[PDB]
RNA sequence: CUAGUAACGGCGAGUGAAGCGGCAACAGCUCAAAUUUGAAAGCUGGCUUCGGCCCGCGUUGUAAUUUGGAGAGGAUGCUUU
RNA sequence: AAGCUCCUUCGACGAGUCGAGUAGUUUGGGAAUGCUGCUCAAAAUGGGAGGUAAAUUUCUUCUAAAGCUAAAUACCGGCCA
């Protein structure tokens, strides 16, 4: 539907987000477990 | 000679010139 | 399909040595005593596939017994893109 | 079970040593010294500089390592170390110098490759925390 | 009072009076004395009333009075939301630099990166930008900015609502503040637009209202036409419009200058007399034109839409939107009154291709009255096999039919309204059928996971 | 432009068609003798950004050499080889430049260009007159070409310092003790 | 007085002539090549083609001096040459 | 520099539970002297 | 050390002296539909398809010889596969 | 000259540069990557009344234009044979 | 025919070659100093060589796998003095 008449109408996360020591943004990410895989 | 050696020695040969002291 | 693309190619076939110089003698000589673009058919590997990539030809005719092939392998590919 | 850990309680280590591409041979032998001592390590060598430091992550992501041992030349002449946590952990950077390695024939010990070592610190190791980090890496 | 009563320098006076202007209109008089002095200047003018010469005059004489050089780099940067309007301040431009020796560009998007970047490099001194490309040729290209001592924002008030928010404010933020004069324009007053001005003037402005606050946006006395064309027969269908509505008057707006130009040049080879108004005439011929057509009685004229903006619109009996229209709020409402033009029946009609019919929904949102006309095809003048033998042998012909293709997809690319105006439904081998070409010239139709093991950036001279 | 087609497809030699033809002509020139003559190159693109033309006076040879060890390593390369037979087999022409063509788990392949400098389209072209002179005779033999001049380290910097300039006329300069009048 | 902070403006006096260079008690010989230097010389006129003559003749024969139309013309103008090119071989030939 | 509260925190998150009470020597067999060195 | 006033330098022609024309591009996308794939690409290519990821960055590792150049392996025959898929 | 310096060394024997700096001499260019495509415009031979005729090479590319601190194509106006 | 200027137009740059491992050789020179052989075998905001603890590989400088070219240099031989 269009709002108004002539304008245009408005318009997979392998982190999470914490503070770091400094203060900051800080990304811990998954952690990898140590198996040997079959190759 | 090449056509292109020609043409730069026809148009910019090497001149005769002197420099006073 | 053969011989049906020659009835049409023959007609457009490029002047010989022979009557090119006739033609320049003719201009020639009427300049001593008012044309349009020839229609040739157009030959010649680098320049058709630059033919081919401005896509400034109509029709294709690829020789199938180029003897080092990799001159003619893209050619039907390049047409068909 | 896929860790090939025989214990009560396993513990998932892994490491992935690495060499950047103008190591000398000094530096060379460090990596087959270590290596063949660390039995739960991977060689790899000829790490590009060109690259950024955290392709050095998905490298042993790739591998399954949690630790990372590089080796970092500089000026064909300088090693220098790096210990790390891969996923998210904490890492470190040394200057080492002064070396000497188990080729060189004036040590006169031997041991078996592979054998469990203790590990002998220091004092300093637990009363600062600069050293604390780096004692548990 | 007139140009003369200032005291501008007699290279530039001469510039003034071979234009034609003698006498100074609103904007003109009341900026320009305090612009000279070096005060910021904060307009709120509507495009048309002089605001064009009430900037370039006080930047063209800071280059004048100052002996600027191509060696210096740029002196002056006016900054305009799109390349139509872009290009009507370089004729303007071109004109008041008749005499000097200073040098002047345009740097537009659309356009080539690599020719605007030997340009730059070479050293123009008043350059007219549009912000998405100034931004990139600010950040990458080596050329010489350190002397820039003017600033100029022309219609503010286009620019954030196209979408330059945060590209403006990297703008003046790369630019150097110091010995500066900044001036602004903006025909509506926002809340984005003082945050502009905060950011960019200094403590102390100068505000002139020379605004039109008797806007009469007519709401319901209206009526507008169009016409469902394909895309190939667009021009087709304007030709047999113009032969056969001859006798008459006509005005017809298109969206680039330089399809202006190359309809022009057509339409004498294809024997129709059109009247033209486009940027690349003198500003005394563009003048001597309007005024025969303005006293005429049949004839018909070639424009651009954003020059009708500026130009004061006579009695006609069609007004005809060919290419899409730069503002649609502003064709429906102004446009449309015009067209209706006082007491005399006029029509205003618009071209819409079958992909454009959202426009229809948008004109039932403001509740305005459409006429559709039928046009049999039986009465359209196939003149397609001329004109593709014209343009396959004339090489003049072939030159401005490739620029007016590539400026029209280029303003189609950059329109405010992407909803409807989409180059991405617009089949480009039929559009340049209509400009007289079977293949069509190549153009650029376009000008989850982050990394493992990594951290935010926190130091390091990464430039 | 058909020979940016060609370029591209020299970078991808273990593809299906690449691995194809290059099998097919390898079982073709073993049957054939050690040097032969080609009336085309095999890859005309590589050999026309080598020099070739197709002008009275440039040939086409191929030729075939046995690959291995000779640890001995042969500080000569097999594409030094390459030109080395050639130029014996045609003492009357000059060397250009060679190119690999092909190869097998005994043999490899090359293509070798060569020059007549006694045919006077070659004699009046000032593109490739400078190989009439006699300073040319034999380039392969004395390592003038490109293969040559690898093998030979004649690249500039400082990994290149013994040999860039003559390896053994910069050892013996450096090995002369230089001794002048007043001392 | 310099507002650009120009290090070449101290040192003045984009196209510049391409195979010239406009300059502006003594020893004899020093004397002597001042007078080769700036002996005068022979301008070397060149001349149009008589064909060319005859090819700009026929324009104005048709046209007049409308330039436009000259170069718009396809029979008379078959290398189809701009108007500035056209109205430089006219002031060459004397038909203004 | 030395953020010594981050330093401490960062080590939280790679300590292992090295301790007598539930970990035996075979475990770690890492030893620390009493004399500094 | 010493201060100079430091100028802005003309765009040196010799930028990128590979390629980042379209034309190129256009040529090697075509090449590599017209010749096919060399051995070790069908076997990345599989592996690539059925989600074994972490072996075919390896396998491309030990028969290119360096993990920048298996990296960027991988992601062109990712694009091929990708592209496949739509036009299938 | 650097300089018996750096470097490598049964670290014994020893081996052993280069950059910078002062000089001598100075010089820059040719291709491949492009469609001449409104005209293979190029070249080897032979016969020749020496003036210009034939064969052949060559489009799987011989001339002209271009060679990346460049260039092309338009436009414009001066300057060169 | 040629040089420059300007630009709402374009701008192609060398692969069994780099590179990875290995063996021989060689160098003051395990970024192999260089070369050669064998196995595998690339890229296009690319590649090479440097600089830097400075906090991430920030920056610097060149473009390899085609080719020509006088002078300054050597000289127990050739024609002489």
């Amino acid at each position: 539907e269009i709002l108004e008449p002539f304008v245009d109408p408005p318009r997979d996360r392998n982190y999470r987000i914490e503070k770091d020591a400094n203060g900051g943004i800080r990304y811990v990410y998954d952690e990898i477990d140590p198996v040997y895989d079959s190759d | 000679v090449l056509e292109k050696t020609k043409k730069r020695l026809t148009h910019f040969p090497q001149r005769k010139y002197a420099v006073k002291a | 399909l053969a011989a049906q693309a020659f009835k049409l190619l023959n007609k457009y076939r490029p002047e010989t040595k022979q009557e090119k110089k006739e033609r320049l003698l003719r201009e020639a000589t009427a300049i001593k005593e008012v044309s349009k673009k020839p229609y040739t058919v157009k030959y010649g590997l680098n320049h058709v596939v630059g033919l081919i990539e401005n896509k400034k030809a109509s029709l294709v005719l690829i020789a199938n017994d180029v003897d080092p092939i990799e001159l003619v392998v893209f050619l039907p590919a390049l047409c068909r893109k | 079970d896929r860790s090939n850990i025989i214990a009560e309680r396993k513990n998932k280590q892994r490491v992935l040593v690495l060499s950047s591409r103008g190591v000398t041979y000094r530096h060379r032998h460090l990596l087959n010294d270590l290596a063949s001592m660390l039995p739960h390590g991977r060689k790899d060598a000829k790490f590009d500089t060109k690259s950024r430091l955290y392709e050095l992550c998905e490298l042993a992501e790739l591998y399954n390592c949690n630790n990372v041992l590089f080796f970092e030349a500089r000026k064909g002449k300088d090693l220098y170390m790096w210990f790390s946590k891969v996923p998210n952990g904490p890492t470190v950077k040394f200057y080492a110098q002064n070396l000497h390695t188990m080729e060189e024939l004036h040590f006169q010990g031997n041991c078996l490759k592979g054998s469990r070592p203790i590990l002998s610190f220091d004092a300093a190791f637990e009363q600062e925390p600069y050293l604390k980090v780096i004692k548990e890496l | 009072q007139e140009f003369s009563e200032l005291n501008l320098s007699e290279k530039t006076t001469k510039a003034i009076a071979e234009m034609g202007f003698t006498k100074m209109t609103e904007i003109q008089r009341r900026a320009i004395p305090p612009a000279l002095a070096g005060k910021d200047v904060l307009g709120a003018a509507k495009t048309g009333s002089g605001k064009t010469l009430a900037f370039l005059i006080p930047a063209v004489e800071m280059l004048s009075s100052l002996r600027f050089k191509p060696r210096n780099g740029t002196g002056a940067i006016v900054v305009t939301p799109t390349r139509e309007l872009a290009l009507q301040i370089f004729g303007v431009a071109r004109e008041l630099m008749k005499y000097h020796s200073q040098t002047y560009g345009v740097v537009i998007g659309g356009a080539n990166r690599r020719a605007e970047a030997e340009k730059l490099g070479k050293g123009v001194n008043l350059l007219i930008a549009t912000p998405g490309r100034l931004l990139d040729h600010l950040q990458n290209t080596p050329f010489v900015f350190k002397n820039l001592k003017s600033l100029i924002i022309d219609e503010a008030d286009r620019i954030l609502e196209i979408g330059f928010e945060d590209e403006m404010r990297q703008i003046v933020k790369i630019l150097p503040k110091e010995d500066r004069q900044t001036m602004l324009f903006s025909a509506t007053q926002t809340t984005k637009v003082e945050d502009l001005a905060r950011i960019s003037l200094r403590p102390g402005p100068l505000y002139i209202n020379v605004d039109e606050e008797k806007k009469y946006s007519t709401v319901e006395g209206l009526e507008q036409g169009y016409v469902v064309v394909e895309a190939d027969k667009r021009f087709l269908l304007l030709f047999s419009f113009l032969k056969k509505m001859a006798k008459k008057k006509i005005i017809v707006f298109f969206s680039s200058c330089n399809s202006v130009k190359y309809y022009s040049e057509l339409l004498q080879y294809i024997d129709l007399p059109v009247l033209d108004l486009h940027g690349k005439q003198k500003q005394q011929k563009r003048t001597n034109t309007f005024f025969e057509f303005c006293n005429a009685k049949s004839g018909t004229l070639i424009c651009t839409d954003v020059a009708a903006r500026g130009l004061d619109i006579p009695q006609v009996d069609w007004i005809v939107q060919f290419d899409p229209p730069d503002d649609p709020r502003d064709y429906i409402h102004r446009v449309g009154r015009t067209a209706r033009g006082n007491n005399g029946k006029g029509r205003s009609l618009l071209f819409l291709q079958p992909c454009e019919l959202g426009f229809l929904a948008h004109l039932k949102a403001a509740k305005v009255p459409v006429v559709e006309y039928d046009f049999p095809k039986n009465k359209i003048l196939n003149v397609q096999s001329q004109l593709e033998k014209l343009i396959s042998t004339n090489y003049y012909l072939n030159q401005s039919a490739k620029e007016g293709y590539r400026s029209y997809i280029h303003a189609y690319a950059s329109h405010s309204l992407r909803s409807v105006f989409d180059v991405h439904k617009l089949d480009l081998v039929k559009v340049a059928k209509s400009f007289g070409f079977s293949t069509p010239p190549r153009v650029d139709i376009t000008l989850g996971r982050r990394a493992y093991g990594s951290q935010p950036r926190q130091g390091g001279r990464y430039k | 432009g058909a020979l940016k087609y060609l370029e591209e497809l020299s970078k991808k030699k273990q593809s299906d068609v690449v691995r194809f033809l290059l099998r097919v002509r390898c079982w073709e020139y073993r049957q054939l003798n050690v040097i032969h003559r080609a009336s085309r190159p095999s890859r005309p693109d590589k050999a026309r950004r080598l020099g070739y033309k197709a002008k009275q006076g440039y040939v086409i040879y191929r030729v075939r050499v046995r690959r291995g060890g000779r640890q001995l390593k042969y500080q000569r390369s097999l594409r030094a080889t390459a030109e080395e037979r050639v130029g014996r087999r045609c003492s009357n022409l000059r060397v250009l430049n060679s190119y690999w063509v092909n190869q097998d788990s005994t043999y490899k392949y090359y293509e070798v260009i060569l020059v007549d400098p006694n045919h006077k389209a070659i004699r009046r072209d000032p593109r490739i007159n400078w190989i009439c002179n006699p300073v040319h005779k034999h380039r392969e033999c004395r390592g003038l070409t490109s293969t040559g001049k690898k093998s030979r380290g004649l690249n500039k910097g400082h990994r290149f310092n013994k040999t860039r300039a003559g390896r053994r006329k910069t050892w013996k300069r450096h090995n002369t003790l230089s001794l002048w009048r007043y001392r | 007085s310099e507002s650009d902070a120009v290090p070449q403006q101290q040192q003045q006096e984009n196209h510049i002539r391409q195979h010239d260079l406009e300059l502006e008690s003594k020893p004899e010989v020093l004397r002597a090549l001042e007078r080769e230097a700036t002996r005068p010389v022979e301008k070397t006129v060149r001349h149009q083609s008589e064909r060319e003559r005859e090819w700009l003749q026929r324009l104005v024969d048709k046209h007049g001096d409308d330039v436009a139309a000259m170069a718009r013309d396809r029979k008379l103008n078959p290398y189809q040459q701009t108007a500035s090119d056209i109205k430089r071989r006219l002031k060459k030939a004397g038909l203004l | 520099i030395n953020n010594k509260e981050g330093l401490l925190t960062a080590l939280r998150r790679i300590q292992l539970d090295i301790n007598p009470k539930t970990t035996p020597f075979s475990f770690h067999q890492s030893v620390v002297a009493s004399k500094r060195t | 050390g010493h201060k100079t006033t430091r100028r802005v330098l003309k765009e040196r022609p010799s930028r990128r002296k590979g390629a980042q024309s379209k034309r190129t591009q256009f040529v090697r996308s075509l090449i590599r539909e017209v010749a096919g794939l060399a051995p070790y690409e069908r076997r990345v290519i599989e592996l690539l398809r059925n989600g074994k990821d972490k072996r075919a960055r390896k396998f491309s590792k030990k028969k290119l010889g360096t993990f920048g150049r298996a990296k960027r392996k991988c992601e062109e025959l990712q694009r091929i596969i990708a592209e496949s898929r739509r036009a299938h």
